[PDB]
């Protein structure tokens, strides 16, 4: 299955600790953020459209917060 | 159905909350002064908006949506998803919903993935991912389940104002929408305009059969109507005769719905060489 | 220069230039097989613009007129985001966040050298100043980060960490501050040459993208308004939309010759360095050279890496380091190479040789690209080679004929040295030091292992149970080992040149070996399955060690030490073939005779072969 960088579909396709996400014009696997590292957040609602260079979901038990602008992953 | 558009530009449904379960209630946009878009920048009731907080799409986005960081939701409304639009579904992998064919385009659009599964004579046509075309004439394209329509959102890479998939999430669609021509049988269906939901090319000549044996009238609607000129021209013709029943142009609008006593009429399109725009819709019911 | 500034931009498919006025001309520059333009440069001096391809994965330039179409740089190029050139010095600079790699090279293309390859999380933009001597790139990490470090690749810092994804990284020279767009936030922000005294320029915009500036204004491109816009760089109002309707417009730049400014040591006979000039801030310049190569004492002139190990892929022919900075391992720019199945180094020349299995032959060329040349061609159907490096010749297996075929460097055949009916040789590596071949005979139902004379006498059998698929051999000429790989079973073995002393060093974690060199006291093997170069301590000290991962498609794997020219000599066939027409064989006693191949027979010189 896929590597950090291979071309993918949908999320199954990649590895365990990756997920598909949209660079240019075309989805390749990238790895899920964890605690710390930045994470999107859309301020317009046009904004989400065009965004080509998409990052990954925060992990398991993270949720894309505003730092104590830029987002980073935080717990609940 | 209140939506009979790819991405529910035409809603003026009464639903204010981003999802009827476990949603949001939306704000009103008679008071959304701080955001683009309110009643104070458009007045005379443009895109829909007013003295309410219903779901509404003025920015022409993949979604109806309101305001409620996050400012704003798409709004999950199980009304608004046009006739042909069959669902967004589950993508679980190998093998996928439609075992058709595929392909990925980086110009695609709900219209062009259609094109090319209707080529391939397959029935219904499926995005992904924004890119990721599939066909299929498989009946169990539901295999892993219904999902949200707000998780089928990610934008076409070619038309953002269109909605093709997502991660995992497949929008499916019925080759007949947008198909330059097409037969009807069913009691109740709807017919676009050829390249739909794209806008129509240049030059088209369609015409689509709708006939309905045992109905005694069939009453028809065109909750959209976006045709550009004049030389553009929607026509009703007799089935049997071939008889010109209505002419529709740019300049001239049609009702909001009349009823013809046939069991047999052929829709007709002709599209000039000059100007193109969004299309049509006509939802037909028989009676009986 | 006396032409006025305009506007050049880089837009998908197409690049088009306009003017500064409002709703100008618009005319696309007349280009060839572009698909996917994205970062965008240019030389006012050359009169040419620079762009690079991430669907073509490449590096290109032309003229204004649309002549001249080349392409600079087109291998190890994943996402080439970021790109600029050095108009003193005469590079060019480019950012890869896929591979995570800050280069440089010539205009041309040639004398590639990576800079920055350590803790480097996807490096977009770039923006040179080689009057000062500095070059400045934003990050797309997990923390995004704008850094700062000199133009050879030294005193890298981070220059103003708080900061989101940066884009259109542009340097105002004449006031002496660093412009950029934020893709998080949606807004232009301003600092000086250290990232301190940070002003926001503009907040209310939707998605500014693309950035540039000139005289007293700052050019940016936007996705939701589809437009190139201006406004005043310092106050951020006097705001104009110089052109609409444009959709997905990636890079934007003024071409002017006050932009391409200032001076340098470089600039002047290219700093008197042998291959590339390197603009830093305390001292002027400095002297570097390309991947790998070592910089001599003089601080001028350069050498080529002294010992490296070169790894094949299917579509490629890699080159590593042991350096202590885990230096990158880069692709050599070879344009003949399309299917290539074992490879092998000329240490005395400095030429690299390989099979394509596709074509069907044994080709030549450097380790730069030039000099390509085909020694072997058509039928032929060449397995693997081993060059004889002291009596210049090329000791090969032939699929189709099934024999041992031995020909020339330059190209003329010396002859067959091994033939039979049932016989199958395959894998064949050379030892001229004590004057034996080894291979492994794919004989039907009965694999096994052989050693014989370079010339095909004093054949014998050294292994003929316990094996499936020998599939690659190695041997170390220092220690007398010999080395093989098993496909179906799944194991490396060991033993002497003699034969005995059989040993399986590793059999559990492999899956398909495809190749085996000895380097120093380790034995490096390429795992095709698993997509990893492995290594293990012959001597056995330390343990088994991974060297890289995720390498598809692995072909053969091979070690370059540097070639000892006195100790060379010492050889008897190194100078003169040893007097002999063909095939110079070493004796026991360490004596050379002169042999012949099979269609050829000793005379009474003993020295050249003629036929029965
Ligand atoms: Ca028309």
């Amino acid at each position: 299955k896929g590597q950090e960088g291979s071309v993918c579909l949908r999320s199954s396709d990649c590895a365990s600790g990756l997920c598909c996400a949209r660079h240019f014009w075309s989805k390749i696997c990238k790895p899920v953020l964890k605690e710390g590292q930045v994470c999107t957040k859309h301020r317009r609602k046009g904004s989400h459209g065009l965004e080509i260079f998409q990052r990954c979901y925060c992990g398991e038990g993270l949720s894309c917060r505003i730092q104590k602008r830029l987002h980073t992953c935080q717990r609940h | 159905p209140e939506c009979f558009t790819a991405n529910g530009a035409d809603y003026r449904g009464t639903q204010n909350w981003t999802a009827l379960q476990g949603g949001k209630p939306c704000l009103f946009w008679n008071e959304t002064f701080q955001h683009p878009y309110n009643t104070l920048k458009y007045p005379n009731g443009e895109g829909g908006l007013g003295e309410h907080n219903y779901c509404r799409n003025p920015d022409g986005d993949v979604s109806p949506w309101c305001y409620v960081g996050v400012y704003w939701k798409y709004c999950e409304i199980p009304a608004c998803q046009m006739p042909g639009n069959l669902g967004c579904y589950k993508d679980h992998g190998n093998p996928p919903p439609l075992t058709g064919t595929s392909k990925t385009s980086n110009k695609l659009t709900i219209q062009t993935c259609i094109s090319f599964c209707r080529s391939q004579r397959f029935k219904f046509a499926g995005m992904e991912s924004g890119y990721a075309c599939f066909c299929g004439n498989n009946p169990d394209y539901w295999k892993y389940g219904e999902a949200a329509s707000t998780e089928c959102n990610s934008v076409c890479f070619g038309d953002h104002t269109q909605p093709c998939g997502g991660d995992g999430r497949i929008i499916l669609f019925d080759t007949l929408v947008g198909a330059c021509g097409g037969n009807y049988s069913a009691m109740s269906s709807v017919v676009y305009s050829p390249d739909f939901p794209d806008t129509y090319a240049t030059g088209r000549v369609c015409y689509w059969t709708i006939r309905v044996p045992g109905a005694s009238h069939i009453h028809f609607s065109f909750p959209l109507f976006d045709i550009r000129d004049s030389a553009d021209m929607v026509e009703l013709l007799d089935g049997y005769t071939h008889r010109v029943l209505a002419r529709f142009h740019g300049r001239s609008r049609p009702p909001l719905s009349f009823n013809v006593s046939l069991d047999f009429v052929i829709l007709y399109f002709f599209s000039d060489r000059i100007n193109q725009a969004q299309g049509f819709a006509v939802l037909y019911q028989a009676v009986k | 220069a006396d032409p006025e500034a305009f506007l050049l931009f880089s837009r998908r498919a197409d690049i088009r230039r306009i003017s500064l006025e409002t709703n100008n001309n618009n005319v696309a520059i007349p280009l060839t097989g572009v698909k996917e333009a994205s970062a965008l440069d240019f030389d006012v001096t050359d009169n040419r613009i620079y762009w690079t391809d991430i669907s073509l994965k490449t590096i290109s330039r032309a003229f204004m007129n649309g002549s001249a179409l080349e392409h600079v740089v087109e291998f190890g190029l994943d996402y080439p985001e970021g790109m600029a050139v050095d108009w003193l010095g005469k590079n060019l600079y480019w950012a890869d966040t896929g591979t995570n790699r800050i280069e440089v090279s010539k205009l041309d293309g040639q004398h590639r050298q990576v800079l920055v390859w350590k803790d480097l999380d996807s490096p977009r933009a770039l923006a040179l100043d080689p009057a000062e001597g500095f070059m400045y790139w934003t990050e797309w990490g997990g923390k995004p980060k704008i850094d700062r470090a000199a133009m050879d690749g030294s005193e890298r810092t981070t220059l103003v960490p708080n900061v989101g994804r940066a884009n259109g990284l542009t340097i105002d020279y004449a006031k002496r501050r660093l412009y950029w767009t934020d893709l998080d936030t949606n807004l232009i922000e301003s600092s000086n040459m250290l990232g301190l005294n940070r002003e926001v320029i503009a907040d209310d915009l939707p998605h500014p993208f693309g950035l540039t500036q000139y005289q007293d204004y700052i050019y940016w491109t936007d996705w939701s308004r589809r437009s190139i816009e201006r406004a005043n760089k310092t106050s951020g109002q006097n705001r104009t939309i110089i052109q609409g309707h444009l959709d997905y417009v990636m890079d934007i730049l003024v071409f002017h010759s006050s932009r391409q400014s200032g001076w340098n040591e470089c600039a002047s006979s290219n700093g008197h360095c042998s291959h590339l000039c390197l603009a830093v801030p305390v001292g002027g310049f400095v002297c570097g050279c390309p991947a790998h190569y070592s910089l001599n004492a003089d601080n001028r002139t350069c050498s080529a890496p002294t010992t490296f190990l070169l790894f094949s892929q299917k579509s490629a022919i890699n080159r590593m380091v042991i350096d202590e900075q885990q230096s990158p391992d880069i692709i050599l720019p070879i344009h003949s190479l399309r299917n290539v199945r074992a490879i092998d180094y000329d240490p005395l020349d400095k030429q690299l040789y390989w099979i394509d299995s596709r074509q069907n032959m044994i080709r030549k060329a450097q380790e730069d690209g030039s000099q390509g040349f085909t020694v072997v061609v058509s039928e032929i159907q060449p397995y693997d080679l081993s060059i004889d490096i002291y009596s210049r010749y090329i000791y090969w297996t032939c699929e189709a004929t099934n024999v041992i075929n031995v020909t020339r460097l330059d190209g003329r055949s010396v002859g067959v040295v091994l033939k039979g009916e049932q016989d199958r040789p395959r894998a064949i590596v050379v030892n001229p030091e004590k004057g034996y071949m080894y291979f492994t005979n794919l004989q039907e139902r009965s694999p096994k292992i052989e050693r014989a004379a370079l010339d095909g006498t004093e054949r014998e059998v050294l292994f003929f149970s316990g094996l499936s698929k020998p599939i690659a051999l190695a041997l170390d000429s220092r220690l007398g080992k010999l080395f093989w790989a098993d496909s179906d079973l799944r194991r490396i073995e060991s033993s002497d040149l003699s034969g005995a002393n059989r040993i399986v060093l590793e059999d559990s974690n492999i899956l398909q070996p495809v190749g085996l060199t000895v380097f120093e006291n380790w034995l490096y093997w390429i795992d095709k399955q698993q997509q990893m170069i492995e290594k293990i301590d012959m001597t056995g000290r330390e343990g088994r060690t991974k060297v890289q991962a995720r390498i598809a498609q692995l072909s053969d794997i091979h070690a370059v030490k540097e070639l000892n020219l006195q100790e060379y000599r010492q050889h008897p066939c190194a100078q003169d073939n040893g007097g002999c027409s063909h095939i110079c064989l070493v004796k026991g006693d360490g004596t050379t005779r002169c042999s012949c191949p099979m269609h050829l027979v000793l005379l009474q010189d003993e020295l050249s072969c003629g036929e029965p």
